[PDB]
């Protein structure tokens, strides 16, 4: 399998370096050959298993294996900043925001969760929770669910990267094995697992997979120009928090 | 938040297509997970210049 992502702006080099470290835990990065020439530098980024990447000029990757692929991209969210995207809105819209408005909205959704998890989480359903604070009617709110299914799909990870700290770090399908209901741990995995965490993973898991599945399994042969309605996005963003919060409550 | 394309590639060569408008930056991770769960190379276009792709085949 084969990617190719491009950024535009970047880093500016503060965020390329900063970048890198991250990046760092752990992987290989060495510079390469620049031959024709737009592009500053080249870079290889290189893992145990036979990764490869590039670069970079406005900034592009292509690498063999999805790995990086995440780290990358997780780390964007962390660039993410909630503050900043409010001017952006306002300019997008009418409507003026206390961001700090939010979190009692965001707080009133994770009452006992709050503090709990990792920040990233956060920022992706207070995202998800702009719905809310808009009044104008829209086409699609399916961006609302992204944002959501995003969250609990880290919020996985968080219990998983805490409940079994792997080098490995690989994917959430790993972990996971298939029942006509609920979802279950790999056996391999139920040994370490093997809770009432193993509940709670597999509660959201089995809401994510499907939710997930739903919006992004095309049909062959069709050209989708459908929208999510918004109570079908609400009960999605709503259903996400409730596990998140129930999660930690539920697991002291 | 913007209006964005999605095209794609199954195994067998055959096609789809998404029009979609949401916000810029979950675009890869949405295009991510297109392949993913189709198995198939997804292209991203934003006015009409591509600004992603993933393959999953």
């Amino acid at each position: 399998k084969n990617f190719e992502y491009t950024i535009p702006k970047f880093s500016d080099d503060d965020r390329a370096n900063l970048f890198e470290f991250l990046s760092e835990e752990g992987i290989t990065i060495t510079e390469d050959n620049n031959n024709d020439p737009n592009c500053k530098h080249q870079y290889i980024m290189t893992t145990s298993n036979g990764d490869r990447v590039r670069a970079k000029i406005s900034i592009q990757f292509q690498g063999k294996y999805l790995q990086i692929a995440s780290l990358i991209n997780d780390f964007m969210c962390s660039i993410l900043n909630m503050k900043e995207i409010v001017e952006q809105k306002n300019k997008e819209f009418n409507v003026d925001i206390k961001k700090e408005t939010i979190e009692s909205e965001l707080h009133s959704k994770l009452p006992k969760s709050i503090d709990k998890i990792h920040e990233d989480i956060k920022k992706q359903l207070s995202c998800s929770l702009i719905m809310k604070k808009i009044d104008v009617e829209m086409e699609d709110y399916s961006t609302y669910c992204f944002s959501a299914l995003r969250a609990i799909e880290g919020f996985i990870y968080q219990i998983l990267n805490d409940v079994c700290n792997p080098s490995s770090s690989k994917n959430l399908g790993e972990y996971f094995t298939e029942n006509k209901p609920k979802y279950i741990i790999r056996e391999i995995h139920q040994e370490t697992i093997n809770g009432e965490i193993a509940e709670v993973l597999c509660e959201c898991y089995t809401y994510w997979h499907e939710n997930r599945h739903g919006l992004f399994h095309m049909k062959p042969g069709i050209a989708d120009t459908k929208t999510i309605n918004k109570l079908e996005s609400i009960a999605i963003i709503d259903t996400v928090c409730q596990l998140i919060d129930g999660g930690v409550a539920r697991l002291k | 938040l913007v209006k964005v394309v999605f095209m794609g590639w199954f195994k067998n060569e055959s096609m789809f297509t998404k029009e979609i408008t949401m916000m810029k930056d979950d675009v890869q991770w949405a295009t991510t997970q297109y392949a993913e769960v189709n198995k198939a190379l997804v292209k991203a276009f934003i006015d009409d210049k591509k600004v992603c792709e993933v393959d999953c085949r």
